[PDB]
This record gives structure tokens, sequence and C-alpha cells, in this order.
RNA sequence: UAAGGUGAUAUGAACCGUUAUAACCGGCGAUUUCCGAAUGGGGAAACCCAGUGUGUUUCGACACACUAUCAUUAACUGAAUCCAUAGGUUAAUGAGGCGAACCGGGGGAACUGAAACAUCUAAGUACCCCGAGGAAAAGAAAUCAACCGAGAUUCCCCCAGUAGCGGCGAGCGAACGGGGAGCAGCCCAGAGCCUGAAUCAGUGUGUGUGUUAGUGGAAGCGUCUGGAAAGGCGCGCGAUACAGGGUGACAGCCCCGUACACAAAAAUGCACAUGCUGUGAGCUCGAUGAGUAGGGCGGGACACGUGGUAUCCUGUCUGAAUAUGGGGGGACCAUCCUCCAAGGCUAAAUACUCCUGACUGACCGAUAGUGAACCAGUACCGUGAGGGAAAGGCGAAAAGAACCCCGGCGAGGGGAGUGAAAAAGAACCUGAAACCGUGUACGUACAAGCAGUGGGAGCACGCUUAGGCGUGUGACUGCGUACC
């Protein structure tokens, strides 16, 4: 019901991390093809 | 790095101004080499409101590339490429094909 | 004096110069009291040298 | 084998032009070849001699 | 080297500097705002605090130095246990961190061409996981045969689509026989005599010559037309240089490519000549590590998919003999042959073009090509896990509204104008499409039936010494059903 979009940090931990898509392979490869070999930059960090 | 040495007499003749003369140049890393300025009547700006506004219209940046003209002397503009031998130990000032160096 | 031309010196500008040389950027480089018709900007242009020091020291303890 | 060759029977007048082999050539000023290539007469026009 | 430069895409402005460090190319080395891959321990990526030292201080403190999990060998240390062993405190050293993909380990589908689907094919591919180097997997015969024989392996055309298996089904799919490619043998289980004699891992030296700076590098004028003549002619000269495209165009003629002569600091390619640390060479005499195999029943990949049965496998279990043979002879065993004792080692042939380097383009010339021209995997959707765009392009000189005039101290035009051009004017493409506004004349506010082509009056206009035509909505009405 209560539709949908929102910012937060602390939620980012089982689903949007950085370093767990490094540490799981299954988002290793995207990270490569999205920035290193994919020319481009993310640098959302905070 | 075009050993031939920043004193020295060239014309336009790759464009509608044939046969206009000078010499030293303007020269910086991408010059358009513009003669001595051969322009006729072309506008200047006007962002200053106070008493000094640039009233000019001629001598701004007028181009003709690199140069198609191997320094004058008296007729003719080759060769350019030719490299000579020493003068200067550290580098060589050149002329052109007849007459060694400056 | 771009670093290289004072070589032959016994220390290097950690002995206290470091300081003498860099008080200008938090004492005179404000709005124009550092100049108004003569100076403007310093650091790069000329000032360059004290920069030099940091890779030397290293350079030298080592040789 | 194959009558492929048989072409200078076809033309037989202007054409395998039958004179002598290729050792005349200067090699260094090719430029004068044409002065050279007029036993052939053929001055320029496709140069081979096989 | 040769002179200018301050990586820029508002360039305002400092300030180096044309003497031989102003930048900037290049050998090698040196750089720490904290994360750090990060590692004392902690993790919600950008850490927030333990430990113990160091040069020294206006004696506040400080910038800084270092530690971990493992695999492997020294030293010290140490249990419930004389002993054993296990486990800690150090000493040393390297890998744990990271690749698209290959390759070794196995896995690994669902349905679906079979006209039915619980065999198979599907499919050894999706991925996910683990290794470790640029090459690998391999490979030194329980190999293949007929008594002729061949030699790690197999490769390459075959023979052949032959043998050869099946819901008797669709798929899978050999080897021998011939020609060839090939074309060589050791070491322990260990003692002796011999002894830097053969190799290579390293680590410094000289050349033989690389890598790239530095060195270089071609021809012409006049004239009629002319914004640039770099077209045309003339040949006045030219050729192993007439790529391709730049310079405002179409330039043998200026080019920048080639073709050719000269040459580097300093590591360092590879071939050798060497030198310092380390290896093993020569020639005898010794030497022989079975739980290995067998079966009887399972699970098996094998040309043979359950079946009588075929190995070299694999797993609960059982369990010999040293080549005075039997392990096996693609049913089972003869006659008799071949590997060989079950430990380790081999020149060639194969693939990966990371990216960057040389040459060909009945290949991509933005309906595309490596997702890629971009700076587009970037933003317009994502609870998101991220699917990734609508999208080629002013053009001498940014030559980017000098100047004048009106209006809202505006928008746009009317002339000037850099200009060939504003039909190149910064809602930057030299440029029709779906649809539109004012108009030359039509038909016309009683309409029918794909709005017609006919047959023709004269009308906005045009040519004709007068000669029935060059022009379209379309008074009269005739003909009809244009599709697929």
């Amino acid at each position: 019901m209560k539709r949908t979009f929102q910012p937060s940090v602390l939620k980012r931990n089982r689903s949007h991390g950085f370093r767990a898509r490094m540490a799981t392979k299954n988002g290793r490869q995207v990270l490569a093809r999205r920035r290193a070999k994919g020319r481009a930059r993310l640098t959302v960090s905070k | 790095a075009a050993k031939i040495r920043r004193d020295d007499e060239v014309i336009v003749l790759t464009g509608k101004d044939k046969g206009k003369r000078g010499k030293v140049k303007n020269v910086l890393s991408s010059g358009k080499v513009i003669v001595e300025g051969i322009n006729l009547v072309k506008k200047h700006q006007k962002p200053v409101p106070a008493l000094n506004q640039p009233g000019g219209i001629v001598e701004k940046e007028a181009a003709i590339q690199v140069s198609n003209v191997a320094i004058f002397n008296a007729a003719t503009g080759k060769a350019d490429r030719v490299g000579f031998r020493f003068e200067d130990g550290k580098k060589v000032r050149f002329f052109k094909s007849n007459s060694e160096t400056i | 004096m771009k670093a290289k031309e004072l070589r032959e010196k016994s220390v290097e500008e950690l002995n206290t110069e470091l300081l003498n040389l860099l008080r200008e950027q938090f004492n005179l480089r404000m709005q124009a009291a550092s100049g108004q018709l003569q100076q403007s900007h310093l650091l790069k242009q000329v000032r360059r040298d004290v920069a030099r020091v940091k890779t030397l020291l290293n350079e030298k303890a080592g040789a | 084998r194959g009558a492929l060759k048989s072409i200078l029977s076809e033309l037989v007048r202007q054409d395998r032009l039958i004179v002598v082999e290729k050792f005349s050539v200067e090699a260094p000023k090719t430029k004068l070849l044409a002065q050279k290539l007029k036993d052939m007469a053929l001055e320029d026009v496709l140069i081979i001699t096989g």
C-alpha cells in the first residue's frame, strides 16, 4: 500500500551495498561492466 | 619546434589578401599565424559601460595557418621541409634550399 | 629560486624555513593585502620551489 | 590448358607484341622507359612483358 | 631537440622563459587528506579506536614507525598423561588481493522439432564454485595387429559414413587397412671410482644488433575565365614519391605518406662471448617401494542403451603368485603374439588475442558496426536486481548582430555587412514529409450515391498578320459500385 521510491542508508546491507556488489560474484561482473570496462562512474557512495 | 627562427618576413598567398607582406608574426601553441595583423574591417566588443569601450575595427586575430611561403627574401616560398646542419649546438635556425642559413 | 639553484645547502627547509616560506598564504593572500598592481597568485608562477623538498629529503636520506 | 592463352590469334595485329626480353629497363629512373618502350611501340598503355 | 609556455572547453590574470630543465616526450627512482584490496580487533565502502616504540619540543605533545590468515623450515615453549602428542611466543619467506575469456574438476537443466513422452537428443551451454600459468589438457604403451609386423601420442585425407549398437525410434558414430607428419633415449630404490667435465636458476659485463628520441626527405610557371584556379590549355619539367585526404575547392606541382642515409643517456630485448653465487658431468658396480589383481553381485564411461558380457574403472568388502607369465587378446579360449611389473621424465603439433602493431576489404558509409564515433552504459523507467537513450554533422579566420531604426532600457524584422552565403544567424543539418495562412480565377447557402475520366459553354490569365490551342476548381449530366 505505502508505495514506494524512497531514499535511506541502513536498508542497503542485503540489496544495494557496494562492498556486497564486490563480495558477491553475482554483483562483481556488473560492477566492472558498469564502470571499469563500462567507460563510466557511480560516485553515489554516501 | 619549427627550425625557422621568429624574426622573419612572410606574406599571404593561400587566400584573397594575396601579396600582403610582414615580419616576426605573433607565435604561440596552435597560433593561426596572422602575418603582421593584415585584417580590414571586423568589430570589437562593448561589455564595459565606463569611459573606455573598445573603439577598434582592425588588426584582431585574422588567420592563415603554419606558413605557405618559406621566408620571402625576394620571391619564392620553397623548400620548407629542409633541415640543414650545426649553427647553435643545442638547436638549428633555417633559411631555404639555395641559401644555407640566415 | 626554483629549488635547484640552492642544492649545495647543509640542511633542508624542515629546519624551520618551511614556515617563513608559507606564512603568506594565511597572513597576506586575502583580498588585495599581498597586492593590487604587482602581485596576484604567487604559489606556482614563482614560489613552487617549496613543494620540491618533500621528495628530495626522502631522496637524500637514502643516498 | 585450356586454350585461355589463344587471344593473340583473336587480335594478332595490335596486342601480344613479340619483341625482346626484360633487361633494357634502368630502373632508378623508370621515368625514362617511355623512350625505350617504342619497339613494341606501346609507350605507357599497359606496362607488362610476361 | 627547437622556443616559447601556465594539461580546458569563460580566458579574465600572474609570472616562468627564447643560453643548454619554462613547460613537456623518455630510462630508472621518489611521492600518502583518510579510506585502502587492508590486513592488531570492528565492519551498514570512505573506517573509530587498541598495542608498543622514535627524533626531540615554548616539554601542551607531535608528525611518524610497525602488527593478521595460511603454506613450509629453524629456535624457545608446553596439557587433562613417566613418556607421547596437541596447543602457544618468536625467527625467517612467499602466496592469500584482482581479469574478459581459454584450460583442468565435476556438475548443468526444463520443455521443444520425434507428430504419444516416464529412453535419448536436449546439454556438457546457461551459470555458480575451486585452481595458476601463458600456453595447455597430453605423453612415453596391459597400444594395435596377424606371425606381416608398427612404435609416446595421435594427428590429416581417406577406406566410410565401413564395422557398430536402439521406444528397432529420431540422434550419437569407430578402429584397423593405406599414404604420410614422424625418424631420440634415461633416472631412482645407491654405493664406488671420477670430480666446478655436461646444464641452468640467478646476477654483472662486452659485442652482434633491438625499443625510440635526435638525423632526415622531390619537381613551375604564363594566360583566358577567376571569392581560394590548387579546374582548362600550354608542356616550359615529372615518376618506382600522382596514398588517402587536408589548405577557404578539384594542388604531380605546397604537402603529410613512401624510397633512402646518419645516430643516443641508461636499465634492458634476445644470440653469443664471458664473469661471480649455486648446480651435476664421466665410467663402472649395484637396484627392483604389490592391498596390486582376481572376482560375485551394484554405479559406469567405452563403436557395443542392461543384455548372456568386454577390461584399463569406481564403491561397501574379501583377498595370491616377482617375467620357470598372466595380467589380455573390443563373445570365450586355443594355437601363439604384444605390452610389462605397476615409482618419474621428454623435441613437434593445439589456443588467448588483454591491447597495440604491420597489410588485404562483392565488410560495417549512424534502419548500422566490439553495448563502443560521445565526452552515451550518460541521463528520460527501476522498492529495484539496473533494462541503458530521442541522438552522425557550424563551418577560411568565432570571420559568432560592427552599426542604424522601432518597441516593453523587450520580441522580431528593414537595410548595412565580416561574408560565396543568413534560401550558412548560436529553437548551429547546404534540405519535401501528418496538418496549416493571405491571396490570381473558378465551382458556389434545393443536398443524392468512393465526388470521376468523358462530352463541352466561356472564365483569372497567355502566344497567334484570322488559324478552333498552353492553363484548373469542374453549371447541365452520364457511367458506377476502386479495394481484397
